[PDB]
């Protein structure tokens, strides 16, 4: 129940505001740069901002921060999801999230800030459906807003019905220093980009630990996603029901469900690093790579992380595999690979000078983070059965997917 | 901008 | 070799604060890189950027050894590369000048003079207590010098050595002698700052130094009588520096002597009438002279004039014009204090003025004005600041209240109104430390308790949130219970204290969560005395204390373990050791 | 004499800076900041004097980037002002029609100006054309 | 081709599920 | 510039129009007031135009406040507007109707939100709800006057679900200003048509649908279980508001589920993947979630009992995430994870965040308080944080140990040799007092306690006054304990505290002591040196009232505050 939603600018400028009930006054926002400096400087900054009896939530944008004040107990929850949907919408709309764009497009963004919420209550979200009713470059709305499917636009017509769906596999570990993994979760990713004609019913169906239990066939190799979640064209109460995932799929790329479960098995990519630094004098970076993964499956683009220190300078590179460059504005050396076959052993021996004067205060041990993707790799095991693509008029689909297998958080904590 | 402009305009 | 120019260019080029700290690791790693090969072809450009990334705000640990190595060089831009990075990053604290203690020996005697100047203001700048006793011999040996443009950088070493070495200011006794004759403005200003920092060090060259009077009386006349400068001479003033360092010493020459005011007492009065105060330089003069008549003992003529000067000054609309005023007026507050009662109007006004610093000034000036026939007038004007007075300067207006109540309070009973009446008003703003001095106060005064502690109950039951007010009251009914309430011991007429109320009002405030843990052991402290010192609400407080035994804090909870076993076993001794603490000074 | 001597533009940039007293750098910064903070939160009817820590914090900015200066109790408050104007006056006449810019690209030769000028935070040259004869010679040699 | 995996056809059902 | 623009506005052509009024707003977005000119545009309002029927729109109700005078030549237009054949002009114009804060104003809009009440358009239908609603909030009376709460009631029995959503959101807006009086509460029909519709509501409609279900008090567990069947879907929407306003009505509606059913156990188990899709969240709803999973710890804590993995702070997390991740680990605490934790405890105490360190410090105290059976491992763990060489780390560490010994100081007596020399150079007040009351408490395993507190008493007058205090306690013990070896350095104490200490209350404490050692010095050991209670520690729990009040407001401001919906408003 925010008072009024505004864009401000890293200057403290507002980039365009609109009120939205009245209750608060617009000179508020001038006080928030100076409440979020004193945060800032004091380490009680946080993004929901209070400013007397009224509270101005803000979101770290791109180049502004998206202040909306709130003077009721509103909801927190709700300001957060109408702050997430107006940024997807502008960058729908706008390819770049600047101020370059915010004081270009105003004549449309007054607009489609006045058609996206009234009085603090947001009524149109579908990115798709404001820009068939508001264009930058107007007719009565669109009927699909009042309909209940406002997730797929009818009348679309195209000329081939071809669908490419994306299994996207974020690979996380959580290695502390002693060498145990202690957070290692693999969050599933299925979207899938359709374009076709009409507005068909996508029948989603995959190889489900819950699914093939139910069935009887619990015996093969079933995904077990501890948490599924649908999208919005998901039905949930098939779902619910007898996991039956039926939806009308929506025009263009869009995430159908995203599995989210633990891992139990062994990193993809197993990284020891050793930490030879002389008092003042050398540094030593033993760090050796093993890959865990199948051999038949590359790593494609393998940067493996490894902080350097923060003074270090002068640092000579000896390794096998893989080139290896010292960002200074990272302050870390990359173990980065252009192909990384899977059982490879990289090892690789880093020897820099240190200043004679000690560091005034401790930089940290950050983790050793690395970016390790090998597409066409199904660490979780889970194969999609068949997509039920269904259309009125009756057409024949050629949907696709591309399993790609990425680390996430696979971070591993600095000894 | 106004520091181009002189400290004391003499 | 990136160019200073270039790397500033850059750094404003960036626009994110995380670009530009990224730009700047990139730059200093670049400089390190260098400075670790021994580069010394283009080791000013990477001085200069090491040294923009300092003053931006960028850790400069490793840039420490370059500089050392570039201060022991030969190129003049590398020498003063290397003597700005000793000033700017270099420090007592850091310990890397140590090593540099040979490079300037070394550069004190080399024979061009901007060599041996830089490290001169070097050492200067960055003096050290070591540095300058192995340095001390060096600065007397350019003392004795007969160069114009080292004669001042010699004597600036010497102020800042005997600054720095107190005791190496003996060293420095014949060096100076015979000095007062130099034609250059600079050796002079030289040679007559340092002559007032040996005064003021210690009063052994007082009689030495003052017998130089003459010299400068002498010498400040010849500087009025020439009204015009081509050099040093700005706002029609000529000299303004070196008058004021005239004027200073006059101030400081002789103040405790007549024979040296005497002597000056004729240039002081051709001062302050054959200067004009138009300008900020003739004003400076003005107010400086007038400060050297009041710290001296000067005639009555001057005091007048000096007191007319200020009073003048006052009612000067400019603001710089009007803090200088009140400063004077504050600093000559026991002197001429008399003279000083006729600006009370001026005074309060200030206090009502729009600047902060001449707020300060007035309230100063008010609070130093306070005497004991104005300080009941007074207190009603200091009661109306402090209530509305700014966030800052409420704490400060209470404390000069209570300041002003015990030094000059014209009686007990008005000193304790309004001691009270800070307390009521002054909420949060009363300092914790002024709460001993308010508990001894009111220890010390035995003659006003009934009274007082009517008062302290009554507003002890109304609030309990101010943690000064709230540690007086408990303080108050712990010292005087048996005199707050009167037939208490059973039931009668409905009174302001019945017994039960005062008990209530101190387990709520023990048991409040507005407890810093202090206001909490004094009520916990009052509690446990009320068993003695009151009889009326018996057995009931054993049960609280053993309950209150069992607390958080270590403290706390031993104190109440304390009270419940001295409760539990010491009831016939509870008495013994609950007698009134004596009152002292 | 002058504690420390630092100028500072209206955004809060500093372009100068000049402590004569020996201060830990994170207290060095932390006081910096203050006083950044005091200025940028000051009128200009507040007289341009600030007793700030028991010191005469004394800013006075003729133009957009402003000058600040720490001097103790023991010296007028016009001496801190005039020393200010004729340290400007100078610069002025050394560089030729100073501005913001300039300052930053001469950090340098505005910090050697200041050392040539005053010296451990005492005036060390009271005629104004004597302090640029000698800086034009210290520049010319090389 | 394309990196992250070749788009690989998809069925329409379980047809050992009837 | 004015001049010109003005007279641009003044002009005939629809170009120079155009042009007049994104130069009016660009100046109004750039911070200009171009309030003055609000009059000129009013002639130029009435235009066939879209884009500047909009910003003439725009231009008023942002210059409505400011020029409620010249807003009286806009009714006109707005009842001209407010019957256009275009479903887009008349959203606009009932927008703007009700954005606009003239108390004259909206008496002459009854009319058109009377006759949009009634709008076919599900969009028209919205925007005549969300007009009825300001109208209302602006004037409850004129609302009620016009009688708009029936027509809001109705309009949730009709289609246009989205239509429904909002004027759902409008009736408990209304009602959430009204009095309590006349309320808006439905029937378990209503709750079962809101049901059917909540499947084909969006994403902003959904919440609106929850929203009634949340005030609404279940009375039968059939009824119950069909809300909990009905919002188990809700879990399983991409929605992080949605998924939180289900987990609301779910611990609501647990409120009177029987724990002897089926129902309750299958709600539990599946929370907890809810929990963890939601601590995966984006930063700006991080807190909130870990807010609402905090709120419902104290309600459910078996629900989250096997969520400790995912409570770990990430390294990239920000620190308002990582200090409600440590709450999270704190509260969530067990003898099962307690390695766990003090392992994740060790790792927080290496980073470069001071708060971070210290609250870190904080939740292993907690965690050695509240388990016993951690107790070794928390003073080991103690003991390498202040043998690590860290001046905060060494202060954590030392006021663990205080609040240990005072905790569980059965089995403290082997850290006392450890602890005696320790680096106690510290002047830290919270460390200082802690370490004195240690070496008081525990002066029996230390040969130089005497000595120990020698260096101490230097500054004992001017030391502080809890420090005083407990330099006081300390010296006393140790006399009541061992006076052979402390004779003298009682009395020093008692001389330093009675005559030079000018404290009241330590004053009074000084006299006291040296009235009991003066008395009967045996009585002072059992007096002073008294075997003291198990102390009570102080509960995290928040009361059971407030935490069924707290239930209900779920996803509000007052979660993320951890404050009363009625002690944060204003």
């Amino acid at each position: 129940s925010a008072s009024a939603v505004y864009v401000l600018d890293l200057k403290g400028k507002v980039l365009i505001c609109r009120n939205y009930r009245g209750d608060v006054d617009m000179s508020e926002v001038e006080h928030f740069m100076p409440i979020l400096m004193e945060k800032e400087e004091e380490g009680m900054l946080s993004p929901i901002l209070a400013h007397g009896g009224v509270r101005f939530m803000w979101i770290k944008h791109n180049n502004l921060y998206l202040v909306a004040t709130s003077k009721k107990n509103a909801c927190v929850s709700l300001v957060f999801s109408f702050l997430y949907k107006v940024v997807q919408v502008f960058s729908e709309y706008f390819k770049e999230l600047e101020e370059e764009s915010i004081r270009d497009n105003f004549v449309i963004i007054y607009e489609l800030l006045d058609e996206l919420m009234d009085f603090g209550y947001p009524q149109t979200t579908d990115s798709k459906i404001l820009q068939e009713y508001i264009t930058q470059e107007a007719p009565r709305p669109p009927a699909t807003v009042t309909n209940a499917v406002s997730w797929r636009s009818e009348g679309i017509k195209y000329r081939k019905n071809e669908v490419f769906l994306d299994v996207i596999e974020a690979v996380n570990l959580l290695v502390s220093a002693n060498g145990n993994v202690l957070r290692s979760e693999i969050v599933g990713s299925i979207k899938m980009r359709v374009f076709l004609s009409g507005m068909p019913e996508l029948r989603l169906g995959l190889n489900d630990k819950v699914l093939f239990d139910n069935t009887g066939r619990g015996k093969s190799k079933s995904v077990e996603l501890e948490d599924v979640k649908f999208h919005q064209c998901v039905r949930l109460s098939r779902f619910e029901n007898d996991r039956t995932i039926s939806f009308i799929p929506p025009d263009g790329e869009f995430e159908l469900m995203s599995y989210r479960l633990n891992t139990h098995v062994k990193p993809l990519i197993w990284i020891e690093s050793v930490i030879e630094k002389h008092s003042h004098s050398r540094i030593e970076y033993m760090v050796k790579a093993k890959s865990q993964f199948k051999r038949r499956s590359t790593a494609n683009n393998v940067e493996i992380h490894i902080p350097v220190p923060n003074d270090a300078d002068s640092p000579k590179f000896k390794t096998t595999v893989g080139s290896v460059k010292w960002v200074p504005e990272n302050s870390e050396i990359v173990w980065s690979v252009k192909s990384f076959p899977g059982g490879k052993e990289y090892l690789m021996r880093a020897h820099f000078g240190l200043p004679s004067v000690e560091a005034e205060d401790k930089e940290g041990k950050p983790p050793i983070s690395v970016k390790f993707e090998i597409p066409y790799f199904t660490t979780s095991g889970i194969q999609v059965r068949y997509l039920k693509i269904i259309e009125k008029s009756g057409y024949q689909a050629l949907p696709w997917v591309r399993y790609i297998t990425q680390n996430g958080d696979y971070q591993l904590r600095t000894q | 901008k106004g520091e181009n402009t002189s400290l004391l305009h003499p | 070799p990136i160019r200073l120019r270039e790397l500033i260019r850059t750094i404003r080029t960036a626009r994110t604060q995380a670009e530009e700290r990224e730009m700047i690791q990139k730059e200093c790693a670049a400089i390190r890189s260098s400075f670790r090969e021994e580069d010394n072809t283009y080791r000013c450009r990477n001085v200069a950027k090491l040294l923009y990334m300092h003053m931006l705000g960028y850790p400069a640990h490793f840039g420490q050894l370059e500089c050392l190595k570039l201060i022991a060089s030969q190129k003049f831009t590398d020498k003063r590369i290397g003597y700005l990075g000793a000033m700017l990053l270099l420090d007592e604290r850091q310990d890397v000048h140590l090593l540099m203690t040979n490079c300037i020996k070394n550069d004190l005697n080399h024979s061009t003079q901007f060599v041996q100047g830089l490290a001169l203001c070097t050492l200067g700048c960055m003096g050290s207590s070591e540095m300058c006793r192995d340095l001390a011999g060096e600065v007397e040996k350019l003392l004795k010098t007969s160069n114009s443009y080292l004669r001042k950088k010699a004597a600036l070493c010497a102020v800042h050595v005997i600054r720095k070495v107190p005791e190496l200011m003996e060293m420095f006794l014949p060096a100076t002698k015979n000095l007062l004759n130099e034609k250059n403005h600079g050796v002079l200003h030289t040679s007559v700052v340092l002559l007032t920092e040996m005064c003021e060090r210690s009063p052994d060259m007082l009689a030495h130094f003052r017998k130089l009077v003459p010299q400068l009386v002498r010498i400040l006349k010849n500087l009025i009588m020439s009204g015009y400068s081509p050099e040093h001479d700005v706002s029609g003033i000529s000299d303004p520096f070196l008058q004021v360092r005239i004027l200073r010493l006059l101030r400081i020459l002789g103040r405790n002597d007549d024979d040296s005011s005497e002597a000056m007492n004729d240039i002081l009065a051709q001062v302050a009438t054959n200067t004009e105060t138009s300008k900020n330089v003739g004003n400076a003069i003005l107010y400086e002279t007038v400060l050297t008549i009041m710290d001296i003992k000067s005639e009555s003529g001057l005091r007048v004039l000096a007191i007319n000067i200020l009073g003048r000054f006052l009612l000067n609309n400019d603001k710089n014009i009007r803090y200088v005023a009140l400063t004077s007026l504050l600093k000559t507050v026991q002197t001429d204090h008399n003279a000083v009662q006729r600006h009370r109007s001026t005074i309060v006004d200030c206090l009502k003025d729009l600047d902060v610093s001449i707020k300060r000034r007035a309230m100063e000036l008010s609070f130093a004005l306070v005497n004991g026939n104005n300080i009941r007038g007074m207190m009603k004007e200091l009661l109306y600041f402090l209530d509305s007075c700014e966030p800052e300067f409420k704490a400060d207006c209470a404390s000069g209240i209570f300041l002003a109540a015990e030094k000059y309070a014209p009686s007990k009973r008005w000193h304790i109104d309004t001691i009270m009446r800070v307390l009521t008003t002054a909420g949060s703003y009363v300092r914790d430390d002024a709460v001993p001095n308010l508990i001894q106060l009111i220890t010390n005064s035995v003659e006003m308790h009934a009274y007082t502690v009517q008062r302290l109950y009554k507003a002890i039951l109304g609030d309990y949130s101010q943690q000064p007010l709230v540690q007086v009251a408990a303080w108050c009914i712990g010292e005087y219970g048996d005199l707050l309430v009167s037939g208490q011991c059973e039931e009668e007429e409905p009174i302001q204290v019945t017994e039960d109320e005062v008990l209530d009002i101190l387990e709520s405030v023990l048991i409040s969560n507005m407890s810093t843990s202090v206001t909490r052991g004094y009520a916990l402290t009052a509690i446990m005395k009320l068993s003695t010192r009151f009889t009326c609400t018996v057995n009931r407080i054993k049960k609280v204390v053993s309950i209150y035994g069992s607390s958080i804090d270590v403290e706390l909870q031993q104190r109440a373990v304390e009270y419940n076993a001295l409760f539990k076993k010491y009831d016939h001794m509870r008495s013994a050791l609950l007698e009134r603490m004596p009152v002292m000074e | 004499m002058i504690h420390f001597i630092l100028l500072f533009s209206r955004q809060g940039k500093l372009r100068l800076q000049k402590w004569y007293i020996t201060l830990p750098d994170k207290e060095r910064k932390k006081i910096t900041r203050e006083i950044v903070q005091i200025i940028l939160s000051r009128g200009h009817r507040t007289s341009s004097f600030v007793d700030w820590k028991e010191l005469k914090l004394v800013y006075k900015r003729y133009a957009s980037l402003y000058f600040c200066c720490a001097i103790e109790n023991q010296d007028n408050e016009l001496l801190t002002l005039e020393i200010v104007h004729r340290y400007v006056e100078l610069l002025d006449k050394y560089f030729g029609n100073v501005c913001e810019l300039d300052i930053i690209f001469n950090f340098e030769k505005a910090y050697f100006i200041l050392d040539e000028f005053i010296i451990g935070g005492e005036i060390q040259e009271t005629s104004k054309k004597i302090a640029v004869k000698a800086i034009e010679d210290s520049d010319m040699l090389q | 081709d394309r990196k992250g995996g070749s788009y690989s056809q998809a069925a329409g059902s379980d047809s050992a599920q009837s | 510039e004015i001049f010109e623009l003005k007279a641009e506005l003044n002009s005939d052509k629809k170009e120079k129009k155009k042009e007049a009024v994104k130069k009016v707003i660009a100046s109004m977005t750039v911070g200009k007031d171009v309030s003055a000119l609000f009059p000129d545009v009013v002639n130029c309002m009435q235009t066939d135009n879209l884009e500047l029927k909009k910003l003439v729109y725009l231009y008023l109700m942002n210059y409505a406040k400011s020029q409620p005078d010249m807003a009286i030549m806009a009714v006109n237009t707005f009842v001209k507007d407010c019957e256009d054949p275009n479903p887009l002009i008349r959203a606009l114009a009932v927008r703007t109707m009700g954005c606009i804060r003239v108390d004259k104003i909206t008496e002459y809009l009854c009319e058109p939100l009377r006759k949009c009440l009634k709008d076919e358009d599900p969009y028209v239908r919205k925007t005549a709800a969300v007009c009825v609603a300001k109208l209302h909030d602006i004037n409850a009376q004129l609302v009620e006057d016009q009688g708009f709460l029936d027509t809001l009631k109705d309009l949730i029995s009709d289609s246009n679900p989205m239509v429904v959503a909002n004027a759902v959101a409008a009736l408990s807006e209304i009602a959430e200003s009204h009095p309590s009086s006349n309320l808006l509460d439905l029937n378990p029909q209503s709750i079962n048509k809101l049901l059917t519709a909540l499947n084909e509501c969006t994403e902003w409609g959904q919440i609106f649908i929850l929203d009634c279900l949340a005030n609404y008090m279940p009375k039968d567990d059939r009824e119950a279980q069909s809300i909990c069947e009905r919002v188990t879907p809700r879990l399983s929407h991409a929605n992080s508001a949605v998924v939180l306003s289900a987990v609301k009505v779910l611990m609501k509606f647990m409120e009177m589920l029987s724990k002897d059913l089926d129902y309750y156990g299958t709600l539990l188990k599946k929370l907890a993947p809810p929990l963890v899709t939601l601590l995966s969240a984006e930063p700006e709803l991080q807190y909130v979630a870990l807010r609402n999973i905090n709120l419902i710890v104290q309600k459910r804590p078996e629900i989250l009992k096997h969520e400790m993995k995912v409570f770990f702070v990430k390294y990239n997390d920000p620190i308002y995430v990582k200090l409600e991740k440590l709450d999270i680990m704190i509260r969530l605490a067990s003898q099962a994870n307690i390695a766990q934790v003090l392992a994740e405890l060790r790792e927080y105490a290496t980073e470069v965040d001071v708060d971070f360190v210290r609250k870190a410090v904080r939740a292993i105290g907690r965690c050695a308080i509240k388990v016993e059976q951690s107790a070794e491992r928390c003073v080991s763990t103690l003991l390498d944080l202040i043998q690590t060489k860290v001046n905060y780390v060494v202060q954590e560490a030392i006021v663990v140990i205080k609040d240990i010994f005072r905790k569980y100081p059965n089995k403290y007596e082997s850290v006392i040799a450890t602890l005696c020399e320790n680096l106690d150079s510290l002047d830290e007040p919270e460390a200082r007092a802690a370490m004195i009351w240690i070496v008081g408490e525990y002066a029996e395993r230390i040969d130089n306690a005497d000595e120990l507190l020698e260096s101490f008493l230097e500054g004992f007058h001017d030391k502080s006054t809890q420090v005083q205090l407990q330099l006081l306690t300390a010296i006393v013990k140790l006399f009541l304990k061992k006076p052979t070896e402390t004779q003298e350095l009682v009395q020093q104490v008692l001389s330093l505290a009675t005559q030079d200490s000018d404290n009241p209350d330590l004053r009074d404490r000084g006299y006291i002591y040296w009235r009991l050692l003066s008395t009967d010095p045996v009585a002072a050991k059992e007096v002073v040196l008294a075997e003291k209670p198990l102390i009570s520690e102080e509960t995290d729990l928040i009361e059971p009232t407030l935490l069924d009040e707290l239930i209900c407001y779920i996803g509000t401001l007052a979660s993320v505050y951890h404050k009363p919906p009625s002690a944060f408003v204003e």
